[PDB]
């Protein structure tokens, strides 16, 4: 995987 | 053809756990996260959680709105995730989605259809089909309307098909109202040439998962 | 948590024109904010992340842009598919919050309905019940008056109706109109009918059968 920030 | 899909919409008693599965093809589901969003019926979007990928353990971050009510699951053997939710309230009435969590294009790339979940103590309640046959009183300008009238059940939702998914072009499946007894009611109208009503055969399939309750219905 | 708040809560607007929606986040997202769009009963379809990208297929129409606190949803020149609820949606922090939504609806001319009656069905009439249907189809704008009429009496308290979302193709609207008696009440009288007033007509339509 994901490119989002959040996701880890 | 990346697939999601949440199990059947139904009832859940107040105070007593909701369960749903997600199950996907398509792609390689242990590479992705999967996130469960919710939306209460004429409400907005709430984001549940995700699970991670085999990588990270299928390790989950849940909302704090929900704090310790939620987990979700992984059974790779299955091709599923899952989502349980504790002490259901009446603010847990929604449709809940799975929605992948993506790579490049994230979050939420793809998603199901939606599985609406309903927190009530009643029983559930199977429809009755009812033709709306096209007639005289139903004939404008060379075409005519038909339709099924699907009544008294409980809860939402319904669904209705015609001819078994070939047939759905003007087709209008109206939003349900509330009767009465509480039981909900809709009728589904399709219009068509008047010049073949001998020669095609139109059925509608009416499928009222709460209940397990599958009826086809044809309109002559 | 991030509150996202969008602008305007709903609009409608002419095939072709130009709309754009806003969407405010109480602090800095950076630029990690996603539009979605869904239709009455589908679920959100991704249209945009990370504020300007368009994700594969979707039509170069729509565009967004901004940054921090203040972002916009653009599309350039109004579809009729493309009537639905947008959302936008920050994902810089957990919990991921999305918008309110904005519900983007289309004007269009005035188109009459053609209209439609359905006497009870036998097995329901076996039943104990009798349903009559007024079906009011693809009509502009969405108000209209439907009036059911059993041997000239204007009904009170009997009927149920209901209204379709707009139609993701011709912009219009549908209507059914249900009037529910007990078989013994419904064999009281003979000229079932549904007078239908709406701006598309000169002069209200009616539609009914004798028993």
């Amino acid at each position: 995987g994901t490119s989002s920030p959040s996701a880890d | 053809q990346v697939q999601l899909q949440e199990s059947g919409p139904g009832l859940v008693r107040p105070s007593q756990t909701l369960s749903l599965t997600c199950t996907v093809s398509g792609f390689t589901f242990t590479d992705f996260y999967m996130n469960w969003v919710r939306q209460p019926p004429g409400r907005g979007l709430e984001w549940i959680g995700f699970i991670r990928d085999k990588a990270k353990g299928y390790t989950t971050e849940y909302n704090p709105s929900v704090k310790g009510r939620v987990t979700m699951l992984v059974d790779t053997s299955k091709n599923q995730f899952s989502l349980r939710l504790s002490s259901v309230t009446a603010a847990d009435t929604a449709v809940y989605y799975c929605a992948r969590e993506g790579h490049t294009a994230a979050p939420f790339d793809y998603w199901g259809q939606g599985s609406l979940v309903t927190v009530s103590s009643a029983s559930t309640k199977g429809p009755s089909v009812f033709p709306l046959a096209p007639s005289s009183k139903s004939t404008s300008g060379g075409t005519a309307a038909l339709g099924c009238l699907v009544k008294d059940y409980f809860p939402e939702p319904v669904t209705v098909s015609w001819n078994s998914g070939a047939l759905t072009s003007g087709v209008h499946t109206f939003p349900a109202v509330l009767q009465s007894s509480g039981l909900y009611s809709l009728s589904s109208v399709v219009t068509v040439p008047s010049s073949s009503l001998g020669t095609q055969t139109y059925i509608c399939n009416v499928n009222h998962k709460p209940s397990n309750t599958k009826v086809d219905k044809k309109v002559e | 948590d991030i509150q996202m708040t969008q602008s305007p809560s709903s609009l409608s607007a002419s095939v072709g024109d130009r709309v754009t929606i806003t969407c405010k986040a109480s602090q800095n997202i950076d630029k990690y904010l996603n539009w979605y769009q869904q239709k009455p009963g589908k679920a959100p379809k991704l249209l945009i992340y990370n504020t300007n990208n368009l994700q594969t297929g979707v039509p170069s129409r729509f565009s967004g842009s901004g940054s921090g606190t203040d972002f916009t949803f653009t599309i350039s020149s109004l579809q009729p598919e493309d009537i639905a609820t947008y959302y936008c949606l920050q994902h810089i922090s957990r919990p991921r919050t999305f918008g309110q939504g904005t519900k983007v609806e289309i004007k269009r001319t005035v188109a009459a309905p053609s209209v439609f009656i359905f006497p009870p069905s036998d097995e329901q009439l076996k039943s104990g019940t009798a349903s009559v249907v007024c079906l009011l189809n693809n009509f502009y704008p969405r108000e209209a008056k439907v009036q059911w009429k059993v041997d000239n009496a204007l009904q009170s308290g009997n009927s149920q109706e209901s209204v379709t979302e707009q139609d993701s193709k011709d912009s219009t609207y549908s209507l059914s109109s249900t009037l529910t008696l007990s078989k013994a009440d419904y064999e009281k009288h003979k000229v079932y009918a549904c007078e239908v007033t709406h701006q598309g007509l000169s002069s209200p339509v009616t539609k009914s059968f004798n028993r």
